RNA sequence: GGAGCAAACCGGAUUAGAUACCCGGGUAGUCCACGCCCUAAACGAUGCGCGCUAGGUCUCUGGGUCUCCUGGGGGCCGAAGCUA
RNA sequence: GUAAACUCCUGAACCCGGGACGAAACCCCCGAGGAGGGGACUGACGGUACCGGGGUAAUAGCGCCGGCCAACUCCGUGCCAGCAGCCGCGGUAAUACGGAGGGCGCGAGCGUUACCCGGAUUCACUGGGCGUAAAGGGCGUGUAGGCGGCCUGGGGCGUCCCAUGUGA
RNA sequence: UAAUGGCCCACCAAGGCGACGACGGGUAGCCGGUCUGAGAGGAUGGCCGGCCACAGGGGCACUGAGACACGGGCCCCACUCCU
């Protein structure tokens, strides 16, 4: 199978490409408590139909950049700006631990 | 800690320091003597103990004990040390193996003999 | 602010039995009522009751003990000495059916919510099911 | 010698004779009959209470000298029954009482078991077909323990087998007499063979 | 019919104007090796007196023990103040795998197969007390089906 | 800003000595405005939220049917339990 | 210490004799350069493994012995000589030093050093703590995160079961 | 190029990444398995089998189905001998 993953748009500042937040979760290898992990995927968008905050999902495919290996398979949810707001915020934090 | 705290900061393994660093992972290192002298034990013992400063193959320069009923050793004696601390000699963490190299094993021992480079007599 | 209701229930009883009480109540839950029912129809306590405190639902749980002792402490034997959450809101605990644990070598038991319902180990062994490990008791 | 030395003494330490020596150790003449007390410049002296190490060990050494075998050989077999799916105590005996140099013994072919080893390592015995000469052969049930040719008429054969006519051997090794043989029957039970050793103790010592 | 077993025994002092003034203690167990036991701590100015002072002590104070075949039914563990001891029942042909002190209990109870482990303060005195209270709390399939067999 | 007090300082004494304790002086400082510093035995040597598990009395503050019940604070004994 | 001596018995070694398996197929011939069939060659190890006979009483060490830790006396020595893994032993009556007698344990090995886990529930998920033993942030506000009451109902990512591929 | 690709050019846009630890430093061939431990864990990759990378250090291409090739070629450093 080609892997199919699911995430939220966070970048349409790229021509014909979109970044998406593929969260994932599993139980801890020693401590049982399940954990959630995240990994931004660069996903090709043939006609930048997809806008920000869209909950869509990707598709394993042939390389079309240095980093694009996936495309949008199909949109599902839409206008989910709360989520972009919660990850944009995560970065906003960063410029504060610096020295 | 709570499991989450645990998840985050995690437990932490601790390493043992190798109490015989001059070995450099070996079982023994060769070397020469620079000085053979006697030296008093700390509290609460008293006796002139025989030691040796040994300049090593490993570029080192360490202190070592000479066990036995007297010894021959003088400076420039090719020699060999193995791990082993003396309790009441602060600092000494190595013993010269009697018998190998220019440090040959003690005369006229018969009991516990193999630990002192003496052959079996007949 | 009340994290977990189940463990508080499981402990509400505990405090109440070690001081040797008649009954006790607990914020009624459809799910909770099943745990109780296992403990109830295990013979582990007398029973619970569809009770209602001040227009808010509760379950009057009726406790079990044993005969007067003889020693300087006539204080009765216990029916349910031990009880604790296995899984916690902190770290949840899911198990396979291959990995269900024997309790007190069968003396006591363990409950677990399964995809079919709340069961005990051998119940859940027999339906051959995994689940969330709610408690060990004896 | 690796174990070949002064022997009807060992028991003086053990405090219970291994009935060791062969014919002599049945006679009012065994070291333990005449002078029963630990050897050496003491032993005539009393006894401080034996600690659990002393305890657990001294039953081990007994059992070890009952077959006169080396620790490296001994250690193996013990660990083996602990691995083997079953009751270690009984089974461990179930290997000892299965060594050929021991089967030769309990079939009465030889006097003291120490003697028996020699006969073994001289092809004087042949299990089933060809001759064996391994002391440590783990004999199997249903096997045929025989006696060779430059042997079948030899002295101690004659002499020692003479006594086995009349003698009732263990309930697990049917001895034919003067036909020079016997079949190892079943793997012998715990009860089946009595030794002056509570072997459960030997389990503890090792498993330390 | 009975049977003794003389555990650790100690000299302790009590400084009075004259000099470091001594006395002795003595830990001990009596056993029948088929289901009953008892532990007794005795204290008198002399070794064997305090020894067989713990004589009467070990015999009066007592308790049963439900060794099934040659082992306890359910494992338990016990913190006594802060000195913990665990004990899991064992399959036949296993033996007293246990500390010095726990062994003294279980041989005189009659236990053979048993796996144990001392945690916390391994001070032998309390461990003994711990191991007793442990053997007090053991139950059997009948013991439960009397308090789930509701009258 | 500066009355009292008071490190530093000065003198007196006490002592073997007294750069100290006790005494006669005395400046920063102690007070105000504004701005820094950010430590402490910053202690209940006891992180914050919630639910449960006997009572006895001594108070602080509410509401009542201000009897002596119903809330919220502060103290002391003390069941159970915990505690080396 | 039955230890020896000695009596009797065996017969490692050692000489002799004989002597492999491992190798049936490439090839040739019947046939159809095919099935099937039949015939032939080839052993480095190696005169080895081994089987048969003659046959001699044939090396034993190293560690330890105050406690943990099994095993004790005599002497020499006098905080010297030295031992020691911790605790410690030795300053004229030392089971701890060195010799010995004996004892203990393993045995063609016994010690020693070095290294890894172990014991170390002493980084604790299993499995610890923080009033006085090392440990509560001086106190608040709140970002991210972590966690979160009761009752329907939908999906079924977690979780679960079955079959299956896979896990050489 | 056998083939997807900032693999490489061109020209355009201005983005990509980071406390779920980017970037920098130190260390290391990885695995089947091995050692240990009651286990959970801890430690470990020599024999042997699977993959990787190199052949005194560094580049580079030609031949070829396959190499950028220990016992092939070219060039630069080091080393060794022939003259
Ligand atoms: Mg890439
Ligand atoms: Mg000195
Ligand atoms: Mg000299
Ligand atoms: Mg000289
Ligand atoms: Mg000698
Ligand atoms: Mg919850
Ligand atoms: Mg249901
Ligand atoms: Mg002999
Ligand atoms: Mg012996
Ligand atoms: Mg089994
Ligand atoms: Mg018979
Ligand atoms: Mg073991
Ligand atoms: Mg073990
Ligand atoms: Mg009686
Ligand atoms: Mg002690
Ligand atoms: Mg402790
Ligand atoms: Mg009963
Ligand atoms: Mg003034
Ligand atoms: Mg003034
Ligand atoms: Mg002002
Ligand atoms: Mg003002
Ligand atoms: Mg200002
Ligand atoms: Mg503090
Ligand atoms: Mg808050
Ligand atoms: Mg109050
Ligand atoms: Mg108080
Ligand atoms: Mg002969
Ligand atoms: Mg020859
Ligand atoms: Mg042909
Ligand atoms: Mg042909
Ligand atoms: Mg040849
Ligand atoms: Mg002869
Ligand atoms: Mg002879
Ligand atoms: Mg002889
Ligand atoms: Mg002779
Ligand atoms: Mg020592
Ligand atoms: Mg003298
Ligand atoms: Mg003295
Ligand atoms: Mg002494
Ligand atoms: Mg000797
Ligand atoms: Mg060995
Ligand atoms: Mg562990
Ligand atoms: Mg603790
Ligand atoms: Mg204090
Ligand atoms: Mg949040
Ligand atoms: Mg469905
Ligand atoms: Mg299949
Ligand atoms: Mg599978
Ligand atoms: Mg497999
Ligand atoms: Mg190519
Ligand atoms: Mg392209
Ligand atoms: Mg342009
Ligand atoms: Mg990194
Ligand atoms: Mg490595
Ligand atoms: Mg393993
Ligand atoms: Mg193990
Ligand atoms: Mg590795
Ligand atoms: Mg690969
Ligand atoms: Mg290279
Ligand atoms: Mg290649
Ligand atoms: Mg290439
Ligand atoms: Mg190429
Ligand atoms: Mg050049």
């Amino acid at each position: 199978p080609k892997k199919v993953l699911t995430g939220v748009v966070v970048s349409d500042k790229m021509q014909k490409t979109v970044t998406v937040l593929v969260e994932r979760q599993f139980p801890h290898p020693l401590y049982g408590k399940v954990i959630k992990r995240s990994k931004k995927y660069l996903a090709h968008d043939p006609e930048e139909k997809y806008k920000l905050g869209d909950v869509v999902e990707i598709i394993e495919s042939r390389p079309i950049s240095k980093r694009k290996r996936f495309r949008v398979l199909r949109l599902v949810e839409s206008g989910r700006m709360d989520l972009v707001e919660k990850y944009l915020i995560r970065r906003q934090n960063y410029q504060s631990l610096s020295k | 800690p709570t499991i989450n705290q645990l998840v985050r900061k995690g437990r932490e393994k601790v390493r043992k320091k190798s109490k015989v660093p001059a070995l450099k992972g070996a079982p023994f290192r060769r070397g020469v003597c620079t000085v053979v002298r006697t030296v008093t034990p700390k509290k609460p013992n008293s006796a002139l103990r025989k030691v040796a400063k040994v300049r090593l193959t490993s570029g080192y320069e360490v202190t070592a004990y000479i066990p036995g009923e007297g010894h021959n050793l003088q400076e420039h004696s090719v020699v060999l040390i193995r791990g082993g601390r003396v309790k009441d000699l602060p600092g000494v963490r190595y013993h010269i193996v009697r018998g190998v190299y220019d440090a040959a094993g003690v005369k006229d021992r018969k009991k516990s003999r193999s630990k002192y480079g003496t052959k079996k007599p007949k | 602010m009340l994290t977990d209701p189940i463990a508080d229930m499981l402990t509400r009883i505990r405090n109440a039995t070690r001081v040797y009480k008649e009954s006790t109540d607990v914020p009624a839950s459809r799910f909770k009522e099943e745990i109780l029912r296992i403990l109830a129809r295990e013979g582990f306590i007398k029973g619970y009751e569809r009770v209602d405190v001040d227009g808010k639902p509760y379950l009057r749980v009726y406790l079990k003990y044993g005969p007067r002792r003889q020693g300087p402490d006539p204080r009765p034997e216990q029916v349910i000495h031990h009880i604790r959450r296995i899984s916690k809101p902190g770290r949840r605990v899911y198990v396979g059916v291959k990995e269900i644990p024997r309790v007190r070598r069968g003396l006591g038991i363990a409950i677990l919510s399964t995809s079919k319902g709340v069961l005990t180990d051998r119940e859940a062994r027999k339906l051959g099911v995994g689940g969330e490990l709610i408690c060990e008791v004896w | 010698g690796r174990y070949i030395g002064p022997v009807c003494r060992l028991c003086r330490r053990e405090g219970v004779k291994l009935y060791l020596k062969g014919e002599r150790c049945y006679s009012p003449k065994c070291a333990m009959e005449r002078r029963p007390y630990p050897p050496g410049q003491h032993g005539q002296k009393r006894a401080r209470r034996p600690s659990d190490y002393a305890v657990r060990l001294r039953e081990k050494q007994k059992l070890r000298r009952i077959y006169g075998i080396s620790e490296r050989q001994f250690r193996n077999l013990f660990e083996e029954a602990s691995k083997k799916k079953g009751v270690t105590g009984s089974v461990f005996l179930g290997l000892l009482e299965s060594r050929l140099d021991n089967v030769v013994y309990r079939l009465g072919f030889a006097v003291s078991r120490r003697q028996a080893r020699q006969l073994v390592r001289h092809g004087h015995i042949t299990v089933n077909g060809r001759r064996v000469d391994l002391p440590s052969y783990r004999v199997r049930p249903g096997d045929e323990i025989a006696v060779a040719e430059k042997s079948r008429n030899l002295e101690l054969i004659r002499q020692n087998l003479e006594a086995m006519k009349g003698r009732k051997v263990g309930p697990w090794l049917s001895l034919d007499v003067e036909g020079m043989k016997g079949k190892f029957l079943r793997l012998p039970d715990r009860e089946d063979l009595a030794l002056p050793v509570n072997e459960q103790l030997v389990i503890e010592f090792y498993s330390r | 019919d009975f049977e003794e077993k003389m555990i650790l025994i100690r000299r302790t002092a009590r400084m009075q104007a004259g000099g470091r003034r001594f006395r002795f203690g003595a830990l001990v167990v009596v056993g029948d090796r088929q289901g009953r036991v008892g532990l007794g701590f005795g204290k008198a100015p002399e070794v064997p007196l305090a020894v067989q002072k713990a004589g009467y002590y070990a015999r009066r104070n007592m308790v049963e023990v439900p060794l099934q075949n040659g082992t306890i039914p359910h494992e338990i563990e016990v913190e006594f103040g802060a000195s913990k001891i665990v004990l899991k029942p064992a399959a036949p042909g296993t033996g007293v795998i246990a500390g010095a002190v726990p062994r003294a209990i279980l041989e005189l109870a009659g236990v053979t197969d048993i796996l144990t482990k001392e945690l916390g303060s391994r001070n032998p005195i309390n461990i003994a007390y711990a191991t007793m209270e442990a053997l007090r709390q053991l139950r059997t399939k009948a013991d439960v089906e009397r308090l789930r067999k509701g009258e």
